[PDB]
RNA sequence: UUGCCGUUGCUAUGGC
């Protein structure tokens, strides 16, 4: 299970990979895609430039997880949601994000690079 | 829908298969390869022997002389006869002793001739298992096995070896271990007209072999639980079933491959079969065989079944559910150890631990239309198989043996059209490879002959 | 509600059992009551077999009170005799106790009765 | 075989170095060569779920897929669908071995007693045999995983060191 | 009279550091280095040793009562 | 024009469309057994080969019973022997895990093109279909 | 103690001949010991043992079994009429050395 | 008709 942020989702409809099915050829497992209410506040607040990026964050393929804070700040909050608990891969493309992602221990990192995505932290890909 | 279009593009390979009667239909290949068999020896041993004796309806049942020669030892557990082409009999028992019978007296119970016990003095001073090379049996005998030829008996069981008797002093001859800790034998069987002995022993292993020569032929592996039950007829192929893993195997011998055969019966489907519009469920443990044709064979179960299989289909073909009984349910004064009846009736659950008498020997009549199913509900029964070889049916009774049967087999007399045989049944209070059994009801160690005619 | 109460039916007995022989091969089934009840207080096992038609009933019903205190699936079998004859031994049992084990070839088939079990539990 | 993308980042050694001290192996060579044909495997399972369901390709090729590696053994008899092949691992691969089966069957007291029990011979599943450590036995080839019967641990003369020291004492 | 080679010669294994009988093996030395590992893992985290192996005799090593060794949400 | 004897056109092929997840299926729904050896004379070379696969073990009864057929032992000649049992070996132990062959699952070759969807019973007529049906 | 199993025993007339195939079993024996093996093929057939022969012989892995493939003759001149001239070199009376120059 | 023991038959059964 993959929690995604925003420029994550940008880059795969900018390079037009699916979510999804880009996840599955990149693991090649069965992936469950999350998207935090913060993240999916960003890509509304993003404006009405970026209505494709979220009505494909809006799909019923993509799970959706509720956060309890207050602010909508996605690093944050998916920084603490995975140095909580160690059971979630993250799909990031910030640079910041990754540095911290890559930080802290045992938490496989997925970002779009080329035109499909890559994973780094995650030893068993093949 | 997936299963017919599964079923409709595989009948489109086999179709497309063929792809890539007229008056002339001759095709070189076969006809070469039969001017080859025209030239060739030996249609001796590999006849494959359909069922040419049909007799099932023909003999009188309901009238046989049963006499049950009640005999001094504890468990008997095998049974070996003998005919040429005087009749001898062998019985072992548990405790360690192995009795010859001649039994061509046909009209009357059988006659003791010879003893050999083993005991405590046959335990080897090494404890290490190929200097296992004694002369006696030190463990719990199991099987019998007289030769089709008469030279000799060979026995052998969980002492883990095999001791071969000549057969006119009761001597024995050589000594062949089975060379490992878990070597115990659980049956045997000659091929029909031999020097071949098929041994099948808890390593999941089957032994085979040359007794005039004191030789081991073949080991062949491939069982999955311990090989409880074999049986050969005259061809090379031999049958054997292991306990719990519920198959049961045909062995081509030299070529050392086999035909496995798994059961299936599921009570969710049977209930529904029967909710259409009832005790019976699934299965335990095939336990016994015996060959009837070199085409067919028939398994006694755990739960009672007895099933025909052919050797074409891997289902079986024929079942029969319940073949002896299901047992007395367990008292109230022995079940709960309340006051009141109602509370320990209440400690039954109605029907649900129920459960049915498994078949304990079964033997078939080789190349015959008759088998005969033994389990301790009191009577043998004997079933004939159809002449369109796809079911069998309940002729008879035979209800004069009290006790397990730990093992059936017959004794032919008369000739083509008039015929009569007595079958000798092993009865003990105790099943031949553990205890496990209460309620002996009325049970005695005995010989139970019956002379059934016609 | 029997005294004997989480039977199993007729696929889950013999699918029970057929893993109770494999444990019993691997040196992973304690069998009896009072080597049930051992190995139950020291907390070594994985479920507990009872066989609901022995001659008391009370007799192997002391260990569901043990289980239920230490969140272990006990399940109960209709057949002492087959019981024993699954155990490998020459007697019937009225419990037995899988042992826990890491280095186990069977430790899929034991969770998968496991949740068997539990699931009927 | 193939070696991986990143081969040194430092979960990639603690994983190599967890499944070499687990399962007694010797270098990265046999992780990376179960791997790789495990690679193969589940990115044909992906693809035979990229494809819809009553597609020939998926009937016929993903229940002949389960059915070879139920038989191989790395996956159970009930779970026969497609997603537990992409569910699969490189341990339950190496699971499988010989090594790793001996020691659970306990004819061996560790990983590395039973390497060398396979490497000296002692070990024969069914008929033959078998001498290499790494042999992926199969579902029915796993209960005839015995001692040789030519070997003193089965039931065999026993071996020259202990013949020796007998007639050594015997002198 | 054969004035034969000798081992310095033969091999020829001019000057060299001393070395590991561990490293003479690749199996072994994954087998000492995963045993090192798996004696560090319990420094770093508190490792299930497999329950309570007799009588609970005490916690043989100490109790700290201010130090809380638990996850804080957030 | 005229005729000429092709035997190429009355010649057995059966290859160009045997697919192993067919005949695979086939097996499963055949309801007759299979031959199967006893478990441990089936694999090759004290395991430094694999199992031996099904194809393998079919070729070698093959050659076995021409072998004991015309009293004739095979030989060891070089140009066959070195493209074929070398690349033969190498692609066994590449895609043959446990006595189960795994190369097909990544080879591209499509089932329905060849080997179903019939050629000859195409019944392109709604007539035909009907009549085929009924 | 070796132990022998023929199979599909066919007959040669005009060849004088009846040939087999030869299931040769050694439990923990080396191999075939193929002189003690006309010897027990010329016992359990009939006598003729300078007219009995065997030459395929194919050990299979692990040892015990091996197939041969077994020819025996009447009429032991017939034999070494009929037998090839290395065969008889092998086992029986025949030996001519070829010419060794060039 | 057997390891004992009971009815036994002048042969069948039933308790360990
Ligand atoms: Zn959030």
């Amino acid at each position: 299970q993959v929690l995604i942020d925003t420029n994550f989702i940008n880059f795969s409809i900018q390079k037009k990979v699916d979510i999804v099915r880009g996840m599955m050829d990149c693991l090649l497992a069965k992936c469950n895609p999350l998207i935090t209410d913060c993240v999916m506040a960003e890509l509304e607040k993003l404006g009405p430039k970026y209505r494709i990026a979220l009505k494909l964050a809006r799909d019923p393929r993509i799970k959706r997880l509720s956060c309890s804070h207050k602010g909508t700040y996605a690093d944050d909050c998916l920084v603490h949601r995975v140095l909580q608990h160690k059971c979630y891969i993250v799909a990031t493309n910030d640079a910041g994000l990754k540095q911290r992602i890559r930080k802290i221990p045992g938490i496989p990192l997925m970002s779009v690079g080329g035109h499909a995505y890559v994973i780094e932290k995650l030893p068993d890909v093949f | 829908n997936p299963a017919d279009k599964r079923r409709r593009l595989a009948k489109q390979y086999l179709e497309n298969l063929k792809s890539e009667d007229e008056y002339n239909n001759f095709d070189a290949g076969d006809l070469d390869k039969d001017i080859i068999a025209s030239r060739l020896k030996e249609d001796v041993a590999e006849q494959q022997g359909r069922v040419f004796r049909y007799f099932g309806d023909k003999l009188l049942i309901s009238e046989a002389k049963q006499s049950f020669t009640r005999v001094g030892e504890n468990n008997l557990t095998c049974i070996s006869c003998f005919q040429p082409v005087r009749l001898f009999a062998y019985t072992v028992s548990k405790d360690l002793q192995l009795t010859k019978y001649d039994i061509t007296d046909f009209s009357k119970r059988p006659k003791k001739l010879k003893y050999a016990k083993g005991g405590a003095k046959y335990i080897p001073t090494s404890k290490h298992e190929y200097e296992n090379t004694t002369e006696g049996h030190y463990d719990e005998i199991l099987t019998v096995a007289a030769s089709p030829d008469g030279k000799y008996v060979v026995t052998g069981g969980r002492d883990r070896k095999l001791i071969v008797w000549s057969t006119e002093s009761l001597s024995p001859v050589k000594v062949i271990p089975t060379k490992d800790r878990r070597g115990e034998v659980l049956s045997l069987a000659f091929r029909k007209n031999s020097d071949q002995l098929y041994a099948s022993c808890a390593d999941f292993k089957i032994r085979t072999y040359s007794i005039n020569q004191f030789s081991q032929l073949e080991i062949l592996y491939g069982h999955h639980d311990i090989v409880e039950d074999i049986s050969a007829l005259a061809m090379e192929r031999c049958v054997t079933v292991g306990a719990r893993d519920r198959t049961a195997m045909l062995w081509k011998i030299p070529d050392e491959t086999r035909l496995t055969f798994r059961g299936g019966d599921e009570p969710q489907k049977l209930l529904r079969r029967w909710m259409k519009e009832p005790l019976f469920f699934c299965e335990g443990s095939i336990d016994v065989v015996s060959m009837v044709d070199d085409f067919h064979f028939i398994t006694g179960s755990d739960n009672g079944n007895i099933c025909l299989w052919s050797l074409a289909k891997k289902k079986p073909i024929f079942t029969e559910r319940i073949a002896h009984g299901i047992l007395p349910e367990p008292s109230f004064n022995d079940i709960s150890g309340e006051t009141d009846e109602e509370l320990r009736k209440r400690q039954l659950q109605g029907k649900k631990l129920l459960q049915p008498f498994w078949i304990t020997s079964l033997y078939a009549i080789p190349y015959s239309n008759v088998f005969i199913s033994g389990s301790w509900s009191g009577s043998l029964k004997v079933w004939k198989i159809s002449d369109n070889l796809r079911s069998f049916e309940l002729l008879g009774e035979l209800s004069g043996a009290k006790g397990v049967v730990t093992k059936i087999q017959v004794v032919e007399s008369g000739k083509h059209g008039k015929e009569k045989f007595r079958i000798l049944a092993s009865i003990a209070k105790e099943h031949r490879l553990g205890r496990w059994i209460a309620n002996v009801s009325g049970a005695r160690n005995g010989i139970y002959s019956a002379v059934i005619d016609q | 509600n029997p005294k004997a109460f989480p039977l199993a039916d007729a696929a889950l007995t013999q699918q029970i059992l057929d893993v109770v022989q494999q444990a019993a091969n691997l040196r992973q089934l304690k069998k009896g009551a009072n080597e049930a009840t051992k190995t139950l207080n020291r907390g070594i096992s994985e479920f507990i077999i009872m066989a609901a038609d022995c001659e008391p009933i009370e007799i192997l019903l002391h260990l569901p009170l043990l289980c239920e205190d230490k969140n272990v699936p006990y399940v109960f079998v209709p057949s002492r005799v087959a019981l024993g004859r699954a155990c490998g031994v020459s007697r019937p049992v009225i419990a037995a106790s899988i042992t826990t084990n890491d280095a186990s070839a069977i430790k899929t088939q034991i969770y998968a009765v496991k949740d068997k079990i539990e699931t009927l539990l | 075989y193939s070696t991986p993308k990143r081969p040194y980042e430092s979960s990639r050694l603690d994983a190599e170095l967890k499944l070499a001290g687990e399962f007694g192996l010797k270098n990265k060579k046999e992780i990376y060569r179960i791997s790789f044909q495990l690679s193969k495997i589940r990115r044909a399972a992906r693809d035979l779920l990229t494809r819809d369901e009553k597609d020939p390709k998926r009937l016929f090729e993903g229940n002949a897929l389960i059915r070879r590696l139920v038989r191989v053994g790395v996956l159970s008899e009930d779970k026969k669908k497609l997603d537990y092949v992409l569910a699969l691992k490189v341990e339950d691969f190496l699971e499988r071995r010989l090594q790793t089966q001996v020691y659970k069957l306990g004819l061996a007291k560790s990983v590395h007693h039973a390497r060398v029990l396979i490497t000296q011979r002692h070990i024969a599943v069914g008929k033959q045999i078998v001498n290499i450590p790494s042999f992926m036995v199969r579902l029915d080839s796993e209960k005839h995983i015995d001692f040789a019967p030519t070997s003193p641990f089965g039931g065999a003369r026993p071996g020259r060191v202990a013949r020796r020291n007998a007639a050594r004492k015997a002198e | 009279g054969k004035r034969a080679i000798n081992y310095q010669i033969l091999k020829n294994k001019g000057l060299t550091p001393k070395r590991n009988k561990d490293n003479r093996n690749s199996r072994v030395k994954k087998r000492k280095k995963y045993q090192k590992a798996q004696k560090k893992l319990k420094s770093v985290r508190a490792v299930y040793s497999g329950g309570q192996s007799g009588v609970y005799e005490g916690e043989k090593t100490g109790i700290k009562k201010g130090l809380t060794r638990s996850v804080k949400f957030k | 024009f005229e005729d000429r004897f092709d035997a190429r056109e009355h010649k057995d092929r059966s290859n160009k469309s045997r697919m192993q997840a067919m005949e695979e299926y086939i097996r499963e729904s055949s309801d007759q057994p299979d031959w199967s050896a006893s478990i441990g004379a089936d694999i090759v070379n004290h395991g430094r080969g694999g199992i031996k696969s099904l194809r393998d073990t079919e070729k070698e009864r093959r050659v076995t019973s021409f072998e004991e057929d015309n009293f004739t032992r095979l030989n060891i000649t070089n140009k066959a022997e070195k493209r074929k049992q070398k690349q033969r070996e190498r692609n066994a132990r590449m895609n043959v895990i446990g006595g189960e062959d795994f190369g097909i699952f990544s080879s591209k070759r499509k089932l329905e093109d060849s080997t179903s969807r019939r050629g000859a019973k195409k019944t392109r007529s709604a007539w035909d279909r009907a009549q085929r049906r009924l | 103690a070796v132990t022998i199993r023929t199979r599909k025993v066919i007959s040669n007339p005009l060849l004088a001949r009846k040939q087999f195939v030869v299931d040769v079993l050694h439990p923990n024996r080396a191999n075939v010991s193929k002189d003690e093996l006309r010897e027990k093929l010329a016992e359990v057939y009939k006598a003729e043992k300078d007219a009995v022969s065997v030459f395929g012989f194919r050990t299979q892995f692990g040892g015990g079994k091996s197939v041969g493939f077994g020819l025996v003759y009447n009429s032991v001149a017939e034999a070494k009429k009929f037998e090839p001239t290395y065969r008889l070199v092998r086992y029986g009376l025949a030996e001519k050395v070829e010419k060794a120059s060039r």
